[PDB]
């Protein structure tokens, strides 16, 4: 339910944010874990075994893999190319569908809070210091 | 349906509450091995091997998790066989080219767990770099942090033949990239222990890109027959250096190369230099654009080609505050054309030369547009010759040597 | 449904970024004055500020008309994400065709700025799509003097450089920079025209 | 303009401009008092007589 | 009296969405003044004031056209109609009236929500140099003089720079007159 990393990738494969929400932990110990998973999760968007259809207004969630006891869940919204990938630890999952839809509204909060600061009409347009250091002070408000 | 089998692989893992029994579910992964034979219908294809390799990768991760309560070195000698087999399976005719680099780095992390062996990650620069300033800013820090101790530890300085750079140049580029991508406060030990070696090994042929230390300008004033020359303020990124830094203002037909110095001891942020310049060219013309090189030579030309065509127009005009120069006037003449040149003289004496410049050859002191160079001259007279004479140009280059 | 505010303050806001454009270009810092709390502000109003563009030097006018499409660019590429959250189904980012996003914009943007469709769309198949609307909304209420109708089209020609920027912004939301022109193109019964490139 | 340098005036300048000269004076390091005296002199010699 | 007639005008008025438009429009034309001046912030207030003046002077005739109101004279009546049937008709919000002066003159205009600074985060270089919604002082100064008053308006604080509310301290300084239709014979 509470994630262990979130990540947002732009029109290219350049990462916009690879964010850990339990930030300065005792088991920080590397940031390589939750980073190489995102680097392989961009490669799992042209894997032919999973496929995202292109007809509906609400784009869909997927359950791509599990590794290190961390499950990933990814969306490709099809219009601004936004590849958004999250992870949870393995035994926080219950296997039910109410938490699955809670994961879907976790996505519908974080897509909303990214496109809000995509439409903050005072920034200069780019991936500057400002956008990341606004995204973290909104994600610390969302995730304590 | 393998995805449905992955749902089956998500099924019993949902119903797992005993990690000694779930290793028998890893035996169900062996049953997935009994599905891996039962998914095969041929020898090889692209999409078939791409579907095949992921279940073997999940079984390899389960076999890696099987040794969580710890076969002495058999795991660390044998898991690379299945890892290289999985990378060879996922290297089959599709663009999955971040699995290859991550799998090669996963093999390299176990090569470093052995003795500091022959490198593949440090082998090719770009390969080892893996989009250092394009991929991210964390994975490549460790992928260079292992390679730095690999090239340092091996103590044999014959590099690989992607480009034979068999020196400390590759490790200096690694040190510069790791110091650029670091945190600021915590990288003192990363800075000093790899900045010390290039002092003793000063190969010192480097052309950096200057993302660590930044620069900004100010107004420009005069000095004692010298230019104050745009009293710049620089940032800081590391401990110290010793650079003979010089900027390069360049007009539409020349390059001033002013704002020079000799010594620098920049350690603090907002460095705020003065950069006093001699050799003030172009009569301090106003159209001197900033090529803005700022080649801070900290035992390497760490330049920054900060170029545009913004027309901000650094003017930096002249001043006359009792310093030695030369002028031109033609008074007390006879009934034919001439010229004269008086200099506000001083102690030290050296040379000057004047040249005509037009579309035709308008003035002619000789038969051609001559020089009439002289050493230690106060005032004299130079003649001219015939053209459609209304107003010609001139250029009087005076190597005065009052300064250096 | 949604929270709403009134159209008559928005349309009157939308009419007058062109006096804002000449007040940002001409005033780099008969003109009048006013005061506030130990200050002053030098004022010039809209009738004596569009009429400085009928007497405009040509680099000054073309310097102004980049700013109107820059405003339109910023509001378009900020508007497209919220219209994606409205619905925006069945199209992609690289978007190999063009009619499926020209079906998008007339049904989905131009309803949210002006309340109706772009009612005509002509298909040159090499990529020049003509978008024709007959009664454009903010130019419902502008007229010149007693039959001086020739000298008002060239007077009112900055006001169509907002939907240059709108269709630049909603296509830079889908990838790239293009080339745009405008027309007037009067009706057949009781006009405007835009290209694509 | 020297056509009225010997007809009821002297030092009356012709129709040049001063905004570009003021921009060139601002683009150098000229002080506010020196620019005040120079703008006052050019303002007086915008139209004068002697 | 008034609040019934305000909703009565909110049943025959043309409407559109206040999210996803108009915060976009006002933020785009403050980003232009941010970049046009070239990142200086104490000047954009004195251009947004001079633009809000010109947009208020023409708004006042529309507002008198929608609801038939007499010429307001005291600051009971202007403060009642601004809180009940000007901001309710045009922007769907209503303010509240605190901080009342002596001798019935200078009051405050605390805005509860604000559909001009709605969902805006303001960057750190303008914590002490910018007023964001300073088209509102433009519409009040250029709208209240057109019913032949004379006022002065200024923001005091804002939610973006400060935890305290968005309030405008409008001051009556004098009331203007009507002029007699010739100089003389």
């Amino acid at each position: 339910l509470r994630p262990c990393f979130v990540s947002l990738i732009d029109e290219s494969d350049k990462p916009i944010l690879i964010y850990v929400p339990n930030e300065a932990e005792n088991e920080m110990n590397d940031v390589l874990k939750y980073n190489v998973l995102s680097n392989i999760s961009l490669d799992y968007f042209e894997s032919a075994l999973v496929e995202w259809h292109s007809l509906d207004s609400k784009p869909l969630l997927k359950s791509i893999f599990q590794l290190e006891g961390v499950s990933v869940f990814a969306m490709l919204i099809k219009q601004t190319g936004l590849k958004i990938v999250i992870g949870f630890e393995q035994k926080s999952l219950s296997g039910a569908d109410d938490e699955f839809e809670a994961i879907n509204q976790i996505f519908e909060t974080v897509r909303k809070i990214y496109i809000r600061v995509k439409c903050n009409p005072l920034l200069v347009s780019g991936d500057e210091k400002s956008i990341i250091k606004s995204l973290e002070r909104k994600f610390d408000e969302l995730f304590i | 349906a393998f995805q449905l089998i992955k749902n089956f692989i998500e099924s019993i893992s949902i119903e797992y509450r005993k990690s000694v029994r779930l290793l028998e579910f890893k035996h169900y992964f062996i049953t997935s091995m009994l599905s891996y034979f039962e998914f095969e219908n041929v020898s090889n294809p692209l999409l078939c091997e791409i579907k095949a390799e992921l279940l073997m990768l999940k079984r390899d991760n389960w076999v890696q998790g099987v040794m969580a309560t710890s076969e002495t070195v058999f795991q660390e000698n044998f898991l690379t066989l299945t890892k290289e087999i999985l990378s060879l399976f996922n290297k089959c005719e599709g663009k999955r080219q971040r699995i290859v680099d991550i799998l090669s780095i996963e093999i390299g992390l176990l090569y470093y767990q052995g003795k500091k062996y022959e490198e593949a990650v440090s082998l090719f620069l770009s390969c080892y770099e893996y989009y250092t300033q394009t991929n991210k800013n964390s994975i490549g820090l460790k992928i260079l942090q292992v390679f730095i101790d690999s090239l340092s530890h091996c103590p044999k300085l014959d590099v690989l033949q992607i480009d034979g750079e068999s020196v400390s140049a590759s490790a200096v580029l690694t040190n510069a990239f790791l110091n650029i991508l670091k945190l600021c406060k915590d990288n003192d030990s990363k800075e000093i222990w790899w900045k010390k070696f290039m002092d003793l090994q000063m190969k010192v042929h480097l052309a950096r890109a200057n993302v660590s230390a930044i620069e900004v300008n100010l107004k420009s004033y005069g000095f004692p027959e010298d230019i104050s020359t745009k009293t710049m303020r620089l940032s800081l990124k590391n401990m110290g250096g010793d650079v003979i830094v010089f900027g390069a203002s360049d007009f539409l037909l020349k390059k001033g190369e002013n704002k020079l110095i000799l010594e620098c001891r920049d350690i603090m942020y907002g460095e705020f230099s003065l950069l006093s310049f001699e050799i003030i060219v172009e009569g301090i013309t106003f159209v001197k654009e900033f090529p803005e090189n700022q080649d801070e030579f900290i035992v390497v030309p760490e330049i920054y080609c900060k170029e545009s065509t913004k027309v901000l127009v650094k003017q930096a005009h002249n001043l006359n505050l009792g310093e030695y120069a030369l002028e031109l006037k033609s008074v007390q003449s006879d009934a034919l054309e001439s010229l004269q040149v008086e200099v506000e003289v001083q102690k030290n004496i050296g040379n000057m030369k004047n040249l005509p410049v037009s579309f035709s050859m308008d003035e002619i002191q000789a038969r051609k547009r001559y020089n009439t160079p002289f050493e230690n001259v106060r005032l004299e007279y130079y003649l001219l010759d015939q053209i459609t004479a209304f107003d010609l140009i001139i250029k009087t280059s005076f190597t005065k040597k009052n300064d250096q | 449904s949604l929270p709403k505010v009134s159209q008559s303050v928005y349309q009157m806001l939308l009419n007058e970024m062109v006096p804002l454009a000449m007040g940002i270009e001409r005033q780099i810092s008969i003109k009048r004055l006013k005061i506030e709390e130990h200050h002053t502000v030098d004022i010039i109003r809209s009738h004596n500020l569009i009429h400085e563009l009928y007497k405009a030097d040509e680099e000054e006018k073309e310097k102004v008309l980049a700013r109107l499409r820059n405003i339109g660019f910023q509001i378009g590429l900020k508007l497209s994400e919220l219209l994606i959250f409205s619905n925006n189904p069945n199209l992609k980012f690289k978007e190999m065709d063009l009619l499926l996003i020209m079906k998008f914009i007339c049904r989905d943007v131009w309803k949210q700025i002006f309340g109706k469709q772009i009612d005509n769309l002509k298909t040159n198949h090499r990529g020049t799509f003509y978008l024709l609307d007959y009664d454009y909304r903010p130019i419902q209420s502008f007229s010149l003097e007693e039959d001086a109708k020739n000298e008002e089209l060239k007077m009112i020609e900055p006001f169509l450089e907002i939907p240059v920027g709108i269709i630049r912004g909603v296509l830079s939301s889908l990838g790239y920079s293009s080339e745009e022109v405008i027309c007037l193109a009067s009706f057949i019964d009781r006009g405007v025209s835009f290209h694509v490139q | 303009y020297d056509y009225d340098a010997f007809k009821e005036n002297r030092i009356i300048r012709l129709l040049k401009t001063s905004i570009d000269l003021n921009k060139t004076k601002s683009k150098i390091r000229n002080l506010c008092i020196e620019k005040a005296v120079l703008d006052k002199i050019l303002i007086c010699l915008n139209k004068v007589s002697r | 009296s008034l609040k019934a007639m305000g909703e009565e005008i909110w049943k025959n008025k043309t409407e559109k969405i206040n999210t996803e438009l108009f915060t976009l429009t006002y933020g785009s034309i403050v980003a232009q003044l941010c970049q046009d001046y070239e990142r200086d912030f104490n000047k954009v207030n004195d251009h947004l004031y001079s633009m809000g003046y010109n947009i208020g002077c023409r708004l006042i005739e529309d507002f008198l056209a929608r609801t038939a109101l007499p010429r307001c004279e005291n600051l009971v009546k202007t403060s009642e109609v601004l809180s009940k049937c000007a901001f309710k008709i045009f922007l769907n919000i209503t303010p509240n009236i605190t901080n009342w002066s002596h001798n019935k003159d200078t009051f405050s205009l605390i805005l509860d929500e604000n559909p001009l600074a709605d969902f805006v985060e303001l960057p750190m270089d303008a914590m002490k140099s910018l007023w964001y919604s300073n088209i509102l002082c433009g519409v009040l100064k250029g709208s209240l003089e057109m019913v032949q008053l004379d006022c002065d308006v200024w923001f005091v604080s804002d939610i973006l720079r400060g935890d305290s509310q968005t309030e405008i301290k409008v001051k009556l300084n004098r009331i203007l007159k009507d002029e007699i239709p010739i100089g003389e014979d």
